């Protein structure tokens, strides 16, 4: 049982876009489908639903006259187009499975997918500039020093930042992002080690921002 | 209900001819010299045909080589009982088709596992002088065909019993089908009376058959597995294939659609392969309903219609109806009901077996003896 | 189109404890109603249908309850992977599924007695330099109240709005926290200066502690 | 495609497409032959228990060849 969405990504206010859901492990053929969506932060909004023959189609009153849901049950796909969106539509789109199977009326969903991101800002995609944050030379002999990466100006959210790429997760703090004048995100990440292991650890951050495809090692001294 | 117009035939007048050729003396001994080295063969019968024959069971081999050998030989008390049981098995099959013969008055309707079992009956059908779709078609509805096939015993006699498994043979596939279903097509007065009633009768199955169309009005003489139609050419009518103009238009002069004519006011329910006819007349209740919904809708009175899809009961008066649950796309032609174009007290009250030309003559009949005044 | 209330919005309480939320409908709803659990950061699982009929595999510490309008949904005993949130959807006759405005579900916090941060200052790399912008960074780690100000001084004058705080959420190990004050300055600003300072006042410090760095 | 179906108001009756045929145009005759033995219906001691049990097995067999020599 799976549901994997796809389309996803940032679009400027006026313009349109298309996610589709594709289905396997389950005779989709008999199930209704949910569009569903999710504000970031805040609750769960109905969007549409399409019949298990898809000539039964229900939309929202707030993306009425502007979304459309169709199916494709030979290759099972939902797709859910889009266009006119407006800034409110910014949020987070999972397609479902509806409970009960081979009817006109629709009842819940039990099976949601992983859902796709959907970003309206004006504001274009740019990939994360890596800084590093060094640790200070007057760091005592014991000494419990500390260093890390500033992750600056991309847009839009979430990058993921690890360290020596999973080998060092203790005392490792990654803020929350923050949303700069210029409109893009700044997060930083720390991490506090003994001073005894600067200059014989190599320390080195990995930045990864899916929506640009930006893969970035910074290696950190002192 | 044109049951009645069908030409009646002997069903088994075929396999009784066989038997009747497999009394003649010598014709056992050949059968049974030509399965003296293999378990099947073809063999020409002294009317001409040539029939396939198998040996599905040898209890003289086992009888006189493997268990009569060890019993009467010497100390007649046997060391095993495994061979009790044994003979248990292979001896079963007999005894319950003799029982199955005594019964059935000595020919069965649908071929059971005792008569011919699978194994067996594919052998024969992958056998048979037929095309390769009809070996196919056969052996995917193995059950359609026992349903179809009939099993007369012969003869018994040279220490053999013969029985004849009388086969199907489904010459006309793949050609389109479909059914029809009628209801009383009634007015809407509130009146007690004077209320005229109207259906059509060429209610079942139809065919494409060689230009024409085979009909068959008894639905119940045909099976269905999943969009396949077997039904048997001996319980149809053969028509024109005009007689389908009758669902664009009732009323076109190629064909002449037989209808029926009565004033019985009476609510009916005609549950079709996706949806359901509801004739509501009267003042009774009349119900569409979904399983985990309840009821979903109302039917005002007349001739209505009910797609399959989110409908899972039909309710009149106190008939329930489960509706067939199977997948298709359903359509609603709109249009005025034909009941609407006659006169109630010009209309024929009363007539079983008409048509709509009929009626018509009638009706001119009346209306040009009513003009005289 | 038929509005769903829930209610309360957020409440906090002990692992164990009994839970009882509420859902409330503009119309007769009989009993068309469902229950799902979102835990943090995961995908909204079906909790339960017919506002009483639990799901499969779902746990049997979950218990709906009501009809007609009202109905309630109640945790015997709140467990930690219960977190997240709930929400009450109708489906009544020709979805707009509407769904309820959720209720938020938390464990209380730790007591953690009083830990001191650790104050760490980190200046403006040459790279971000050679770009025209400066990035100080005044980190705080480690702490518990989860009070703390910190101020940024430059030339022992104070600042004011151009620095941006972002706190973590406290720790499931040491029960603690951390912040880091990052002050954002043009290069031409960053040079206009002298010495940088963050000084930052916290329970757990005897005095306002203040860590500084000259330019070079 | 599939099964379809129409339902006419006109006449109030409903049609259903879409599905195939086999049709019995004719009939297959074929002998199916079951080899008897005509067994020497006696002459073993009926004193074990398993000699009886094949004794009244040969009758029951007996009996069926019998009953189907009545069939005539």
């Amino acid at each position: 049982v799976q549901l994997v969405e796809s389309g996803g990504g940032v679009v400027q206010p006026g313009r349109s876009l298309r996610l589709s859901c594709a289905a396997s492990g389950f005779s989709f053929s008999h199930y209704a489908m949910h569009w569903v969506r999710q504000a970031p932060g805040k609750g769960l909004e109905w969007v549409a639903v399409i019949s298990y023959d898809g000539e039964n189609t229900y939309y929202a009153d707030s993306v009425k006259g502007r979304f459309s849901i169709s199916r494709d049950n030979s290759k099972n796909t939902v797709s859910l187009q889009m266009n006119s969106l407006r800034p409110e539509d910014t949020a987070l789109y999972y397609c479902a499975r509806d409970r009960i199977v081979d009817d006109y009326y629709y009842y819940g969903m039990d099976v949601w997918g992983q859902g796709a991101t959907v970003t309206v800002s004006s504001a274009s995609t740019k990939g994360p500039s890596v800084f590093p944050l060094a640790p200070s030379s007057k760091s005592t002999s014991g000494g419990t020093a500390a260093l890390g990466c500033l992750v600056k100006d991309y847009f839009p959210e979430p990058v993921t930042v690890s360290w020596n790429s999973g080998a060092l997760t203790s005392g490792v703090h990654t803020f929350p992002a923050v949303l700069q004048s210029s409109g893009l995100y700044s997060l930083s990440s720390v991490v506090t080690v003994p001073s005894s292991s600067l200059g014989t650890q190599t320390y080195i951050c990995n930045v990864n921002h899916k929506p640009s495809n930006t893969k970035v090692d910074k290696k950190v001294e002192p | 209900f044109l049951g009645f117009l069908l030409g009646v035939g002997s069903a088994i007048a075929s396999g009784v001819a066989v038997c009747k050729v497999l009394h003649l003396e010598g014709e056992v001994n050949k059968i049974k010299s030509a399965l003296l080295s293999t378990n099947k063969a073809v063999v020409s019968l002294s009317n001409g045909v040539s029939v396939l024959t198998f040996k599905v069971l040898d209890l003289k081999n086992y009888i006189d080589k493997q268990l009569l050998p060890i019993l009467n030989k010497q100390s007649c008390s046997i060391s095993n009982i495994e061979t009790v049981i044994e003979f248990q098995q292979k001896n079963n099959r007999l005894l319950e088709i003799t029982r199955e013969f005594s019964v059935n008055a000595g020919v069965t309707t649908p071929v059971s596992t005792y008569m011919l079992t699978n194994s067996e009956l594919l052998s024969l059908i992958n056998d048979m002088p037929i095309t390769n779709d009809q070996k196919k078609l056969m052996s995917n509805n193995v059950q359609i065909v026992r349903q179809q096939s009939y099993s007369i015993m012969c003869i018994i006699k040279e220490e053999v019993l013969a029985y004849v498994v009388q086969l199907p043979l489904y010459g006309v596939i793949d050609t389109p089908c479909w059914k029809l279903h009628t209801s009383p097509l009634c007015t809407t007065n509130t009146k007690e009376g004077s209320n005229i009633c109207l259906t059509r009768t060429d209610r079942g199955w139809y065919c494409d058959n060689a230009g024409s169309v085979s009909f068959f009005p008894q639905a119940e003489t045909c099976k269905v597995q999943s969009n396949r139609v077997f039904c048997d050419t001996m319980n149809s009518l053969t028509l024109p294939s005009e007689v389908n103009l009758c669902n664009v238009d009732i009323f076109n002069p190629k064909y002449d659609c037989k209808i029926m004519t009565s004033k019985t006011d009476v609510s009916s329910s005609v549950i079709t392969s996706l949806g359901a006819i509801v004739s509501c007349y009267g003042k009774t209740k009349c119900t569409a309903s979904n399983k985990n919904r309840g009821i979903i809708k109302t039917f005002s009175n007349g001739c209505d219609y009910v797609s399959n899809k989110g409908v899972d009961t039909v309710s009149v008066g106190n008939t329930l109806y489960y509706v067939n649950k199977q997948e298709g796309k359903s359509l609603y032609v709109k249009g005025e009901p034909i009941i609407n174009f006659y006169d109630p007290l010009v209309f024929p009250s009363d007539e079983f077996d008409a048509s709509i030309s009929q009626v018509n003559e009638k009706i001119n009949q009346s209306l040009a003896f009513i003009r005289k005044s | 189109d038929i509005q769903m209330t829930q209610s309360p919005s957020s409440l906090s309480a002990s692992v164990g404890d009994r839970v009882t939320i509420t859902c409330q409908a503009s119309q007769d709803i009989k009993k068309y109603l469902n229950w799902y659990h979102q835990k943090p950061g995961k995908v909204p699982e079906l909790l339960m249908h017919d506002a009483s009929n639990l799901e499969t595999g779902v746990p049997s510490r979950f218990s709906g309850r009501g009809s007609g309008t009202d109905f309630t949904l109640t945790i015997s005993s709140l467990q930690p992977e219960d977190i997240g949130t709930y929400y009450c959807q109708q489906y009544d006759n020709l979805p707009p599924l509407t769904f309820g405005g959720g209720t938020k579900v938390e464990i209380k916090r730790t007591v953690r007695t009083v830990a001191a941060p650790s104050v760490f200052i980190f200046p403006p790399s040459d790279e971000q330099l050679k770009s025209g912008t400066a990035s100080v960074v005044c980190l705080l780690n480690n702490f518990y109240p989860r009070e703390a100000k910190v101020q940024w001084k430059v030339d022992n004058a104070l600042q004011s709005g151009n620095s941006q705080e972002s706190v973590t959420e406290q720790d499931s190990k040491d029960s603690t926290y951390s912040l880091s004050s990052t002050l954002t300055l043009s290069k031409a600003d960053y040079e206009k200066h002298k010495v940088y300072a963050c000084e930052v006042t916290h329970q757990g410090l005897s005095s306002p502690v203040t860590k500084s760095f000259n330019r070079g | 495609q599939n099964i379809t179906e129409e339902f006419y108001q006109s006449t109030c009756s409903a049609v259903s497409k879409g599905y195939l045929s086999a049709l019995r145009t004719g009939w297959y005759t074929s002998v199916i032959t079951i080899e008897l033995s005509n067994i020497k219906e006696n002459k073993c001691n009926g004193t074990d228990a398993k000699v009886k049990l094949i004794k009244q097995e040969l009758d029951k067999y007996k009996n069926a060849v019998t009953e189907l020599q009545l069939l005539m």
